[PDB]
């Protein structure tokens, strides 16, 4: 209202939101933008990166880019150092439902707790939230395949293609736009490459720029294979979709 | 400035203004003093009378840390009564750890590091009070004043409280009396003596004597209070001088 | 210029009453006594409310009861809303 | 403002409250003066002089770690026995671990990350002292330590300190040029404690007495501190030249 | 001075004498009032009971911690019960492992270090409850007065209330009367009676306001109430 | 221990902090709750206004404590998530220790506790959720329409609405369901749950979701070509 | 802050002193004690036809023999409420006799004299001062028939005839006549609902009103809708007649 | 003993990121200037000592030290929280891997527990963050030779030349210009000195520059060879004596 | 910025414009009356109740009224043959009496600028679609 109290975390506003939590997805729309993309066949993910320096090699390193299980791959949209601790803790309390049950873990177990991590720091104590913009790719028998996205809140909705980080409203128009009922994944990595292209100020849109990474049971020959593409196969992906 | 609302922060001058103002509130109590002998040490304080219905020598300021030293201090009463609590049970763990009574010079060491940790946690609130202590140990007589800072210094007199430099004007007289320095019963008549004369400026309100010395050549080394006739002699000599 | 004592108090109180009219049988010592910390100007406010009793009750002198209704008023702490007490 | 007050970092990226820390240290105005020897280490520091109501011989700025091994500390003297105790907790725990005479180097490490966890706490103000620690080390000889309050350590030819101390430092740095040694001539320690004394009332320019000035003595497998009489014995060669 | 210096316990005055120590007397001053005395046979306390209309009970200043001994509270209701507690396990933790009786002057030292422990750190509320405690021993009778600062001082007798001054008054031309008054309780009773009245302004002198309580070398402490304190009333 | 709890107390005797948990309801989306005389129906709002949101795999408010006894809700997800969970590990260790089934009654006064106990206690944010629990009492066919304010206070309610717009909800809610005289069909109070989220959902589908409570453990989610079969009915109503 | 720890240079507290404001903001509560047992009623305050009077209560019972009236908050009394449940049957566990309720008050009082979380010597369990204020009733072998009032702040009073809630100033004045010591079991029961609904604006039926009383003979006996409008139709032929 | 809300990690900047990284990226802009280079056949890291008093000692104070000699390491920032930094690192490489697989740690395990030891300082509240900006240059045996850079933000990237202190701005564009990804190791030390050089020219000698690189295993660093199959210290700290021969023939 | 006043100010003017009604008695002349967004954080002092018995309070207009507005705009305006008046009001959700005529205006400047005589229905919805959700689109956080 008129001062703005932003002091500790019980503190509530007159808006109702804290204003801890004002800055947690501004800080996260500073930062590269992360689209999912989930189709019939499988699930793509295509997120670009922050650092605009030559100098840093972008080959072996993936900052958006990560790996919770066999199953289950997330894209990290946010401060990185914040969210290291709550990537490993998620790789613990995976492999813990695979100790115990002898059976790898879906997307709901994992969401849940992870949901009540963010909500840790804001409910008991004088710590901080750290925001972080979850995108969950798993694999699933029941539902089949599914997509959230979690926001540091400790809450999870369902999307066929999300977008987060910066040009948030204006990248889910182009997805909205291109939307297919079939979706394809052939047709899911152009319409990733494509938003990308429009919301990233360079228009040359480099191979080394952007994680691409295909969770898909179409691929050659009529089978299941996951793999983490390099670089090196990017920059051939953007010439056959026709960015380069 | 802001330095002085909150707790052990440090000022462009170097020491906290709650350290400083400190210091000040040991004037607004009563007048404790001391003097040191070759084989022991002298105690007088001053205890002011409320009103009539105050009884005569009861409470008594003075404390003893264990048989052997004595304990005195001046400002808030009650902030001074906690030092010398703590000052007993460590006395007490030296006593049984080593099987040895505590020395002088070291019995400050302890309570040294208890004050000072108290001028620098944020929520402990630094002590504004000082405190002397005194007796015979194996090393002989020693006399240490713990000021609130936490520091403390060998002191050939001791003086604290609103008329502690009306008594280093008399204190400072013993050099030039002798100069291997006044015996432990001629120093009780002068310990007397100091007290009426720092109270000149506090005549609105009574007052009464409470002296305490602890000697080798009498008690062999046993902290005792002046009674008796002793009591009584020391006061007729105090009343004849101020004459 | 700290507040007047007992004896301090009585002398006051007994000048600002020579212009008044009584029946000689107030005795001030206990007045002063039951003045307690009173400045030089509330003393004179005894004097004051002392003759506004006895002129509201049409009474002819200012016995020594209107001496001592004057000073008691709330003020203070009085009328305590607060909790706690007990 | 409030940015003083806070531990955290300042809007100039710079903490006040490090700086702030040196502020005490100039409250006693004591000029310290220590060198490195060939055998032995000289350690020097001015003791004020109070009253007749105080005992000169009680007022000391060194103190005695452990064998060997000494410290001197310029700055508030009730901060500095709270800073005494902790360096000789340090030294005797170190040898029921180890066994082995506790290095000056070590010694400078574990008082700086202390004093440094202070810096961090937000409750434990850092201790607003300085700590030069001296002794004889076995391998490395004499060495000479100056721990910033902050956690910082370095070694020094000749440490100074006070507001004087550019006194000291600048004519002692050109007494190190002419010869090119960081030694001392004279391998006898007797006359290295003299050769300290003459530089520093050259540089202070006043001649102290023996009641004015305090000297340290670190010498092989001894630590010990010169009395009235031994102070008094130097100035007695140095006036005769 | 609201906030600002002196608002918290820890911090101090310019002058060096923080202020929450005296704001701390002025809780007393809203209270009831309580006068006490004592004798080298018995030790009289007379407490005041207010209550709020005619159909409320009136509270009882009174607690009895010990068989023979005994306190008043002329302060706040919550800061009496810890240290009430407090007193009581210390009477029988001397019985269990010194087997004697807490010691009205020993009771007071022990009692000055509990009202510090607010203002030495931070949080909590001070102890500003006046308590006046007496009791019998090998030594005599004692009465020895609580200040909301924590100092403890021994006198024949004391006041503690609203305008504490009228009564303390009275103590000063009974002083030579209570002394050497032995083994006769009931001018002793008298003379706590005339003491609170100076300082009352004469609201109700009925049997149910005044609480005489005595405790001596015969009669232990007993509570009286009622038709016990309607004799001389 | 961090802090006290709340200072200042405010001046009216109710915090701020705590009012700005009570005044959550009036934005987000609206859930009415209504009971009949064999069932309870528990209504809730789901937006999917946004486009390319998955409806299948998002769970709505309605969630099961008991496997007779549903909970709805309207607020932060997050908040309230805590609340199905430390209510279903209540719900197993009631038939835990008492071996007895979960007391509609009891389940309310543990809700409302969770609420309570961090709202009381210090350093811990009250919640900004409020839940609609409703279930079958043991042996019993009569439902039990309770809720669980943020305030640490419950209350039972035949018909009552949480959400915004719920002033002019629970007017529609006084003017047709009757205490005395609730519909007995079902299809009744399946159709008249719809029109009270007719005047916030504002004409459509998705947005509304039914979910029917019966007793003998009997609990089914209407899917969304059976709602529009109701909207249907009500669509020609609304010209008679 | 002016918190606990901030203490007013006046002599007096910020937070528990506002905590009154709660209590007279709270429902209207009014009892009576006399020989015959005290009877005790509230006003529940329905907001609305829809609500269950039966599912909330205003009235509590703590044991066979001693019952509460509660008017304010809900919450901040309810955690009294398991602790009066719990320190009334562990007075049976180390006993088992029939416990004062002066002495019962006082262990309520016990945990709700103390407030805050940092403390040297002793656990907090409570947190916050409560502005929650409730009437306690019983009986015993003692002294009979006695009423309190549960004050988070001070110390408890018995009262006799107490009124608190918005009708608290309105109904103190009425308690300092009407009551005598004479007053009978049914003139009890027809004052309380005489004076309740002369402070509430709405109509007096058995769902804005819920009465108990506490005998001997009977215990803690809570009146149901029918009895209660019994008694209502009685208070409709004594104001005919007057 | 809690005061109060002293945890508070509420200050936030208006952009949203934390306050806390750009005031600890201003302080080691200013600092002393510290560089590093990734090349095919070595590692190169080098940086400026600190002057202050003319009468310090060079040996005292060491900017580069060593947790396993597979590993360098050099700083820019701050002078004292590298001593605690490294006391921790070493104690958590020790306990969750030196107690556990008893081997030296490897780089990209390495530097992810540096990263949160930098992060435990912003999430626990109090303490402020580590100003400490580490270039961590080691080489395995799987992904060969890594350089990466540890931000005082908590974050970690490879790069193939970098540079952090004053003439950080500068020195990035001279490493793209003079370097090269076919440079190898003897190529990358020459460039290290010039680029170091720039920075301050006051002294350009060995006793105010340290240099220390990461070549083959040597038998004779190691003191003992018993075993041909265990690999010598893959770190070898260069003398200033020398730096000084480098400099006569650059 | 400019003019600011300090603390001081707050008392002398809330309290300057209680003294006029309470430092004078005008009994059918002088009739004050005082509005803004918020009262509640106003002194109730100025309030200076006795003088203002009357509480208005302020609601946006609901569908049936929002014809009238609309109707008025329009009415100089050229509308397509596929274009509704009912349709604009339904979709018009929590808005206020300005923007109503702001759609007629952002609608009428897409026309304008492609110079056509009636307004095409396409205009229409994508002014109803836009106006509403511009400044703040999300909560940001959580579902409220």
């Amino acid at each position: 209202g008129s001062r703005r109290y932003d002091s500790r975390t019980t503190i509530f506003s007159p808006e109702g939101r804290l204003y801890q939590v004002e800055y947690a997805l501004e800080s996260i729309s500073h930062a590269g933008t992360a689209i999912g993309i989930m189709a019939s066949d499988g699930i793509v993910l295509a997120a670009e990166r922050k650092v605009t320096s030559t100098l840093l090699e972008q080959d072996t390193s993936t900052e958006k880019l990560y790996k919770l299980n066999d199953k289950i791959a997330v894209a990290v949209a946010g401060l990185t150092a914040d969210a290291e601790i709550l990537i490993n803790t998620a790789r613990i309390h995976a492999q813990n439902y695979l100790k115990t049950y002898n059976e790898d873990i879906p997307v709901e177990i994992l969401v849940r707790r992870l949901s009540d991590i963010k909500q840790g720091y804001t409910q008991h104590g004088g710590l901080r939230p750290f925001g972080v913009s979850f995108i969950y790719a798993g694999y699933d028998d029941r539902y089949g395949y599914q997509l959230y996205t979690s926001n540091p809140s400790g809450n999870y909705t369902g999307w066929k293609a999300i977008s987060v980080g910066a040009n948030t409203s204006a990248a889910q128009t182009l997805l909205q736009m291109d939307y297919k009922d079939d979706m394809k994944v052939d047709d899911a990595i152009e319409l990733a490459l494509k938003t990308l292209s429009k919301t990233t100020d360079s228009s040359a849109l480099t191979y080394d720029r952007l994680e691409f990474a295909t969770i898909r049971k179409g691929a050659n020959d009529g089978e299941v294979y996951q793999k983490i593409f390099k670089p090196q196969e990017i920059k051939d992906i953007l010439v056959k979709t026709g960015i380069t | 400035t802001g330095y002085d609302l909150s707790n052990s922060v440090f000022s462009p001058d170097g020491r906290n203004f709650q350290v400083e103002y400190a210091v000040k509130a040991v004037e607004n109590g009563t007048t404790s003093i001391g003097i040191k002998c070759n084989d022991g040490v002298v105690f007088a304080v001053e205890k002011l009378i409320t009103s009539k219905l105050l009884v005569p020598q009861k409470n008594v300021k003075i404390q003893v840390v264990d048989r052997h030293i004595g304990c005195v201090y001046s400002g808030l009463i009650p902030d001074g009564r906690h030092l010398v609590n703590r000052g007993r049970e460590e006395a007490a763990s030296f006593k049984k750890l080593y099987k040895t009574p505590i020395p002088i010079p070291a019995f400050a060491d302890r309570l040294g590091q208890y004050v000072q940790a108290h001028t620098l946690y944020n929520s402990v609130r630094p002590f504004g009070v000082s405190t002397i202590f005194g007796g015979v140990d194996k090393n002989g007589a020693h006399l240490y004043m713990l000021e609130p800072s936490g520091s403390y210094w060998g002191y050939k007199g001791a003086a604290t409280g609103k008329g502690r430099q009306s008594a280093k004007a008399e204190l400072e007289k013993l050099v030039d009396h002798h100069p291997e320095g006044l015996s432990a019963r001629e120093a009780v008549k002068q310990a007397a003596k100091i007290i009426y004369l720092a109270h000149e400026d506090n005549k609105e309100k009574d007052f009464e004597l409470e002296i305490s010395w602890c000697s080798l050549s009498e008690t062999n080394g046993l902290h005792k209070f002046v009674k008796g006739d002793l009591l009584q002699e020391a006061i007729d000599f105090a009343q004849k001088e101020i004459n | 210029f700290p507040l007047p004592s007992e004896d301090s108090r009585a002398q006051i109180l007994q000048i600002h009453s020579r212009k008044m009219t009584t029946d000689d049988d107030i005795n001030w010592q206990e007045l002063a006594r039951s003045t307690d910390e009173f400045n030089g100007a509330q003393l004179k406010a005894v004097t004051v409310e002392a003759g506004m009793i006895a002129l509201r009750n049409g009474q002819s002198s200012v016995k020594h009861e209107d001496f001592v209704e004057g000073i008691s008023e709330v003020q203070a702490r009085k009328s305590k809303s607060v909790s706690f007490y007990a | 403002g409030y940015d003083r007050h806070i531990t955290i970092f300042s809007p100039e990226g710079r903490l006040y409250q490090v700086e702030y820390a040196f502020k005490a240290t100039n409250q006693t105005n004591i000029n310290s003066l220590a060198v490195r020897g060939k055998d032995c280490t000289v350690v020097i520091s001015q003791k004020k002089v109070p009253d007749k109501l105080l005992d000169p011989t009680t007022v000391s700025y060194i103190f005695c770690i452990s064998r060997t091994i000494g410290m001197v500390v310029n700055g508030p003297i009730p901060d500095a026995r709270n800073a005494a105790l902790r360096a000789k907790a340090e030294a005797a725990e170190f040898r029921y671990k180890y066994g082995y005479d506790m290095p000056c180097d070590v010694l400078a490490k574990r008082m700086a990350n202390l004093s440094q966890i202070y810096t961090q706490r937000a409750y434990m103000r850092p201790l607003g002292v300085i700590l030069t620690f001296v002794s004889v080390d076995e391998e490395l000889g004499p060495s000479i330590y100056k721990t910033d309050p902050a956690g910082y350590y370095v070694g020094y030819k000749a440490t100074a300190t006070g507001p004087k101390q550019q006194e000291i430092t600048t004519n002692l740095e050109n007494h190190f040029k002419k010869s090119k040694i960081d030694h001392i001539n004279e391998e006898s320690w007797e006359k290295v404690v003299e050769f300290a004394i003459t530089h520093m009332i050259d540089a202070l320019g006043t001649e102290f007495s023996k009641n004015d000035l305090e000297v340290g003595v670190a010498t092989k497998d001894k630590f010990f501190t010169l009395s009235a009489e031994n102070i008094e014995e130097r100035l007695v060669a140095i006036a005769e030249q | 001075f609201r906030n600002n210096y002196d608002g918290d316990t820890v911090t101090f005055s310019p002058t060096g004498r923080l202020f929450q120590v005296e704001y701390a007397l002025e809780a007393i001053k809203q209270g009831s009032v309580t006068v006490g005395l004592r004798s080298n046979t018995h030790a009289v306390l007379v407490a005041l009971k207010r209550n709020a209309d005619e159909l409320s009970s009136y509270q009882k200043k009174i607690i009895k911690c010990d068989e023979h001994m005994g306190l008043s509270l002329a302060g706040l209701a919550p800061d009496a019960r810890v240290l009430s507690n407090y007193l009581r396990q210390q009477c029988n933790y001397s019985s269990l492992v010194f087997n004697r009786k807490l010691a009205v002057e020993r009771a007071g030292h022990l009692l000055c270090d509990k009202a510090q422990k607010n203002t030495q750190s931070y949080g909590g509320r001070p102890y500003g409850v006046g308590l006046l405690i007496i009791g019998y021993d090998k030594s005599g009778a004692h009465l020895l007065e609580f200040q909301p600062s924590g100092n403890v001082t021994e006198l024949y007798g004391t006041a503690i209330g609203a305008r504490s001054q009228g009564a303390k008054t009275y103590l000063e031309r009974t002083l030579d009367t209570f002394i050497k008054i032995d083994g006769n309780p009931d001018e002793l009773i008298k003379a706590g009676v005339e003491a609170i009245s100076q300082s009352l302004r004469d609201e109700s002198l009925t049997v149910d306001n005044l609480s005489i309580a005595i405790v001596g070398k015969d009669t232990p402490f007993t509570i009286y109430d009622g038709e016990a304190v309607a004799k001389y009333i | 221990g961090y802090d006290r709890a709340l200072s200042i107390f405010s001046p009216d005797g109710h915090i701020f902090q705590v009012e700005y948990a009570l005044e959550a309801v009036k934005r987000g989306t609206c859930a009415v709750g209504v009971k009949g005389k064999n069932c309870v129906v528990l209504g809730c709002e789901r937006r999917s206004t946004l486009k390319l949101q998955d409806t299948r795999i998002t769970p709505s408010k309605v969630s099961k404590i008991d496997s007779h006894v549903v909970l709805s809700f309207s607020g932060l997800n997050a908040d309230s998530r805590i609340l199905i969970e430390k209510a279903r590990v209540e719900a197993q260790s009631h038939r835990l220790t008492l071996e007895d089934p979960v007391t509609v009654e009891y389940l309310t006064r543990y809700v409302a506790g969770v609420q309570q106990r961090y709202t009381q206690s210090g350093g811990v944010r009250p919640f900004g959720v409020s839940t609609l629990i409703a279930g079958f009492d043991p042996r019993d066919d009569e439902p039990k329409l309770y809720q669980t304010e943020p305030s640490g206070i419950y209350s039972s309610w035949s018909a009552q609405t949480i959400g915004r717009n719920s002033k002019t909800v629970r007017e529609f809610l006084e003017k047709n369901y009757d205490r005395k005289e609730p519909p007995a069909t079902v299809e009744e109070c399946v159709k008249l749950t719809v029109r009270s989220l007719l005047e916030v959902v504002q004409t459509g589908a998705k947005n509304i979701e039914i979910t029917v409570v019966k007793p003998d453990s009997d609990i089914v989610a209407l899917s969304s070509e059976e709602i529009n079969q109701y909207v249907t009915q009500i669509e020609q109503e609304k010209q008679e | 802050d002016r918190g606990v720890s901030t203490f007013s240079p006046e002599g007096r507290l910020f937070q528990v002193e506002y905590s009154l404001e709660a209590i007279k903001l709270g429902s209207t509560a009014i009892g009576i004690a006399t020989k015959e047992g005290v009877v005790l009623g509230v006003e529940k305050r329905a907001t609305s036809p829809l609500l269950e009077s039966d599912s909330i209560e205003k009235i509590v019972e703590i044991d066979r023999h001693i019952g509460c009236a509660m008017s304010g908050l809900t919450a901040d009394a309810r955690s009294m409420i398991e602790h009066a449940r719990t320190a009334a049957v562990t007075h049976n566990l180390y006993y088992d006799e029939d416990i004062n309720v002066e002495s019962l008050t006082q262990s309520v009082c016990d945990l709700a004299l103390r407030f805050g979380e940092g403390a040297s010597g002793e656990e907090r369990l409570m947190s916050r001062p409560f502005g929650v204020a409730l009437l306690i009733a019983g009986h015993d072998a003692d002294d009979g028939y006695q009423l309190f009032h549960a004050e988070p702040s001070g110390t408890f009073y018995r009262y006799n005839a107490k009124a608190i809630g918005s009708g608290s100033e309105g109904a103190q004045a009425e308690l300092l006549n009407e009551w005598h010591s004479s007053l009978t079991l049914k003139e009890a029961e027809l004052l309380v609902l005489k004076i309740l609904k002369q402070v509430m604006e709405e109509k007096l039926d058995e769902n804005n009103a819920q009465l108990s009383c506490i005998t001997k003979q009977d215990g803690f006996k809570i009146y149901d809708n029918e009895k209660t409008a019994e008694l209502i139709k009685e208070l409709k032929e004594k104001e005919a007649a007057e | 003993m809690t005061d109060r809300y002293s945890f508070s990690l509420t200050t936030f900047s208006p952009s949203g990121k934390l306050g806390q990284i750009d005031y600890a990226l201003t302080a080691v802009k200013q600092g002393v200037t510290s560089l590093g280079i990734k090349a095919t056949n070595g590692v190169v890291i080098a940086t400026e000592k600190k002057s202050s008093s003319p009468l310090a000692m060079s040996e005292t104070l060491s900017k580069v030290s060593l947790l396993t000699p597979d590993i360098g390491a050099v700083y820019s920032g701050m002078g004292p929280d590298y001593r605690v930094l490294v006391d921790k690192s070493r104690k958590v490489a020790h306990t969750s891997y030196k107690r556990i697989y008893g081997e030296y740690p490897p780089t990209k395990l390495l530097v992810s527990e540096v990263a949160k030891i930098m992060q435990e300082a912003t999430q626990s509240g109090g303490v402020r963050p580590f100003g400490v900006s580490l270039l961590i240059a080691g080489h395995d045996e799987f992904n060969g030779f890594s350089l990466y850079q540890v931000d005082p933000s908590g974050s970690y990237f490879p790069w193939k030349a970098t540079a952090i202190g004053k003439g950080s701005v500068a020195a990035k564009t001279f490493l793209e210009k003079r370097w090269n990804d076919e440079l190898e190791l003897e190529d990358a030390i020459h460039i290290a000195l010039l680029t170091l050089k720039e920075s301050v020219e006051g002294e350009f000698n060995g006793d105010t520059i340290e240099l220390a690189i990461i070549g083959d295993e040597n038998p004779d660093l190691l003191g003992y060879t018993g075993i041909p199959t265990d690999k010598g210290p893959r770190f070898r700290k260069l003398t200033s004596q020398e730096i000084n021969d480098r400099l006569e023939a650059l | 910025d400019s003019n600011s006043g300090g603390e001081r100010e707050i008392q002398r003017t809330m309290l300057e414009l209680l003294n006029q009604l309470d430092g004078f008695d005008d009994r059918g002349d002088v009739k004050v009356i005082m509005a803004t967004n918020k009262i509640e954080t106003l002194d109730p002092a100025l309030i200076r109740p006795g003088r203002i018995d009357r509480k208005i309070l302020f609601e946006n207009p609901d569908l049936s009224t929002k014809k009238k507005i609309l109707g008025i705009h329009t009415s100089k305006m050229n509308l397509s043959e596929d274009v509704n008046l009912e349709t604009l009001v339904t979709t018009k959700d929590d808005l206020s009496g300005a923007d109503i005529q702001a759609m007629c205006t952002e609608a009428g400047l897409l026309a304008l600028r492609e110079r056509r005589m009636q307004v095409t229905a396409e205009d229409f919805k994508q002014a109803k679609e836009r106006v509403m959700k511009n400044k703040v689109e999300e909560n940001l956080e959580g579902l409220y």
